[PDB]
RNA sequence: GCCCGGAUAGCUCAGUCGGUAGAGCAGGGGAUUGAAAAUCCCCGUGUCCUUGGUUCGAUUCCGAGUCCGGGCACCA
RNA sequence: ACACCAACGGCGAAAGCACUCUGCUGGGCCGACACUGACACUGAGAGACGAAAGCUAGGGGAGCGAAUGGGAUUAGAUACCCCAGUAGUCCUAGCCGUAAACGAUGGAUACUAGGCGCUGUGCGUAUCGACCCGUGCAGUGUUGUAGCUAACGCGUUAAGUAUCCCGCCUGGGGAGUACGUUCGCAAGAAUGAAACUCAAAGGAAUUGACGGGGGCCCGCACAAGCGGUGGAGCAUGUGGUUUAAUUCG
């Protein structure tokens, strides 16, 4: 990636809901490229989240990702022979990426039975701000602010 | 009492203009360069090096421009 | 061989040649010094012996020792020597190793202030 | 403790740290704030950010005594020379004069030798 | 023999003018770091010496018991 | 100890010499005929001066700082870094006499394109006083023709073309050592061998390779991701041992 940058790729829409977001999450949930299974898992997650609460799940998505989206993180810099943690600010696409990822990660580590149950458990816990995927983001902020002194681009 | 740089702030004050006026005062008297210079000690040789270097720098910057 | 080096893998391979007890002990000694002081970095010592000349082949009697070091972090320390006697060859390789090693330790472990 | 309408702010900026002292024209010290007293240690203790929170932290106590106009004194080559000034501005205190007092010897005591690093 | 002060997390001590038991290290985890350390943040544990009394209830106040840390003495 | 002034500027025989002032005094250069009329140039021995460190005697002691001590770093660190800090650095009176005391270029004279500069003065012009211009000298700096040089380069301030005087060199180690003398309070300085041993030691330029020197740029090289190896069991390849052979590569 030294020379050429990256051209933009078509942002798709999930077939049932016509969403860019839901399609993002069904792509990141994917393993061994069986879309057949991923769509099923995610739709039964929407089914259990509409089962547990009567609120529109289309909104619980935006609450879940607004909830776990880091606005800042750190990065390792080599400056003056000193190895620094420098709080580099995060782009939007990268924010949604990180979001979906810690969500999915904490979703794969749950004690439960199905994956639809786990994903719904964690969308329910992130939309209230009540769980590991929000906690993780807040830790990234805690370690961003303790290191706030090392950003000279401030 | 004594002073090097005098910046008097009027009541038209905004932060950026004050900050840059002061920055150019410090640049004008050359103070930070001066206290980086007197931080450590120099033999006559590094003094001649600094004289030729800096003087020919600003002098060639006057003769080219 | 050494206890403080117990964490290190000393691999002694005759290529065309038969390894004796004196060659063993000598390898342990001369590689021993080389590595011992720098032990914290070092990982695996690979020593191959290649003999040629005299009654085996054409050309002078050459015994050639190749060694290879790896460190926990940096890899590829390569040392190639040609000489008369096995013993001489080993002494040569150890002379090289020492230098390359303490060059690595020098670079990295100096808290070298590298500003850029 | 003491309510003084006008006085001076001394900001010393060195390379390892910056001191911000609040005083009055009678030449008397009221209250000071150092980049070290803010819970910063050696490395971070030099950055302009700690100078920012230092100045802010002194001016807390200066508005608490209800003071209005002030002169700013900046001593030393360090970074905080610029940064601290911003804090003095944004803390909503009227800025009278900003002077550079950094001592310039006209010749003198022979400085320490050059570090060979 | 007298005179003081203590017993509080594994260790070292802060303690409302009775209504929550707390700090600093030892530990666990995370990166810090190509690796060390600083750098940094999280988490765990309690019969507040033993007994009774007082009190709407006590680490807190009081009595007795036990141990510990010091200060000062005397003509078998 | 003397910021700014300070400059590819001034004076000095060299060393060196800079806050300011005054006093005693050394030279230098320029313009006039005012005068002497070869009085010149160099210099063995000899003399005087001679940075810094060092030493003797007496003062003085802020900062800095050999030595020394502690803290780190490191395999080690009698070093680099940090914290302290004694001699010394300063002044008076001496001694020492060496430096990359370098222009790495002895002194005097004569003679050989220029261009661009500066400092001190003199002349003419400009105005009638500051420039300004053109020029005469004296020194000082940068490019460069002839010529020189092994090349780099030097080039009116020669390393050019000639004359005179003086010092010095005659392959590298051994060695600026030993011995002996002269000088020194000491440290040392000055003068300066030989046995032995080597077939090289050296200069300038050139093509490479290399640099924990620069500048520019690439690559799933790192980063950002996704899955593996290393752990388990087996499959298999190799080393090792074992064997009559575990064929050789
Ligand atoms: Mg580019
Ligand atoms: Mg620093
Ligand atoms: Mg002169
Ligand atoms: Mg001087
Ligand atoms: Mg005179
Ligand atoms: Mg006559
Ligand atoms: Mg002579
Ligand atoms: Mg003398
Ligand atoms: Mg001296
Ligand atoms: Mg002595
Ligand atoms: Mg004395
Ligand atoms: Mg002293
Ligand atoms: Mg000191
Ligand atoms: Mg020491
Ligand atoms: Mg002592
Ligand atoms: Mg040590
Ligand atoms: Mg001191
Ligand atoms: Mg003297
Ligand atoms: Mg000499
Ligand atoms: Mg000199
Ligand atoms: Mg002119
Ligand atoms: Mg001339
Ligand atoms: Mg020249
Ligand atoms: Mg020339
Ligand atoms: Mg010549
Ligand atoms: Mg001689
Ligand atoms: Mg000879
Ligand atoms: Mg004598
Ligand atoms: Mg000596
Ligand atoms: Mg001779
Ligand atoms: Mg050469
Ligand atoms: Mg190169
Ligand atoms: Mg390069
Ligand atoms: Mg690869
Ligand atoms: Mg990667
Ligand atoms: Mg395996
Ligand atoms: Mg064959």
């Amino acid at each position: 990636s030294r020379r050429g940058t990256v051209e933009e790729k078509t942002a798709k829409s999930d077939p049932i809901y016509r969403n860019r977001l839901v399609n993002m999450l069904v792509n990141r949930i994917l393993k061994h490229g069986k879309k057949s299974l991923a769509y099923q898992i995610l739709y039964r997650a929407v089914k259990k989240i509409q089962q547990k609460t009567e609120t529109n799940p289309l909104s619980v998505l935006r609450q879940a990702i607004r909830g776990v989206t880091p606005d800042i993180a750190v990065k390792a810099r080599r400056v003056g022979g000193s190895t620094h943690q420098v709080p580099i600010e995060i782009g939007s696409t990268q924010g949604k990426a990180l979001a979906i990822r810690w969500l999915l990660g904490a979703a794969r580590k749950r004690p439960g039975r199905n994956m639809a149950f786990k994903l719904s458990s964690e969308l329910v816990d992130a939309a209230k701000g009540s769980g590991d995927a929000v906690r993780k983001k807040e830790e990234t902020h805690r370690m961003a602010e303790a290191n706030r002194a090392f950003a000279h681009f401030r | 009492s004594a002073y090097n740089v005098q910046v008097l702030v009027d009541d038209n004050e905004n932060e950026e203009r004050l900050l840059n006026r002061f920055r150019r005062e410090v640049m004008r008297a050359g103070v930070i360069q001066e206290c980086k210079r007197r931080r450590y000690f120099e033999n006559k040789q590094e003094e001649k090096k600094r004289k030729h270097r800096e003087a020919a720098k600003r002098n060639s910057r006057r003769r080219r421009g | 061989w050494d206890g403080p080096l117990s964490s290190v893998k000393l691999i002694l391979q005759g290529r065309n040649l038969e390894v004796s007890d004196n060659v063993r002990s000598h390898v342990e000694d001369k590689v021993g010094k080389s590595v011992a002081k720098h032990s914290h970095l070092v990982r695996e010592v690979d020593v191959r012996l290649s003999a040629r000349g005299g009654d085996l082949s054409k050309g002078p009697k050459l015994r050639r020792c190749e060694v290879t070091l790896f460190t926990k972090r940096h890899g590829v320390i390569r040392a190639e020597e040609d000489a008369e006697s096995l013993y001489s060859s080993i002494d040569l390789v150890s002379s090289i190793i020492q230098r390359k090693l303490r060059k690595i330790k020098d670079k990295v472990s100096d808290h070298g202030r590298h500003m850029k | 403790a003491r309510k003084i309408p006008k006085g001076v702010i001394h900001v010393q900026a060195s390379f390892n740290n910056t001191i911000v002292t609040v005083t009055d024209v009678r030449g008397r010290v009221v209250s000071w704030a150092s980049a070290g007293t803010c819970g910063f240690r050696g490395t971070k203790r030099g950055t302009p950010f700690a100078a920012q929170t230092a100045a802010g932290n002194a001016i807390r106590t200066v508005v608490e005594q209800g003071m209005q106009r002030a002169e700013v004194m900046i001593k030393g080559p360090g970074l905080g020379r610029d940064a601290a000034l911003r804090a003095i501005r944004r803390s909503g205190i009227l800025l009278s004069f900003v002077r550079d007092v950094t001592p310039m010897p006209h010749n003198g005591c022979r400085p320490p030798k050059k570090r060979r690093v």
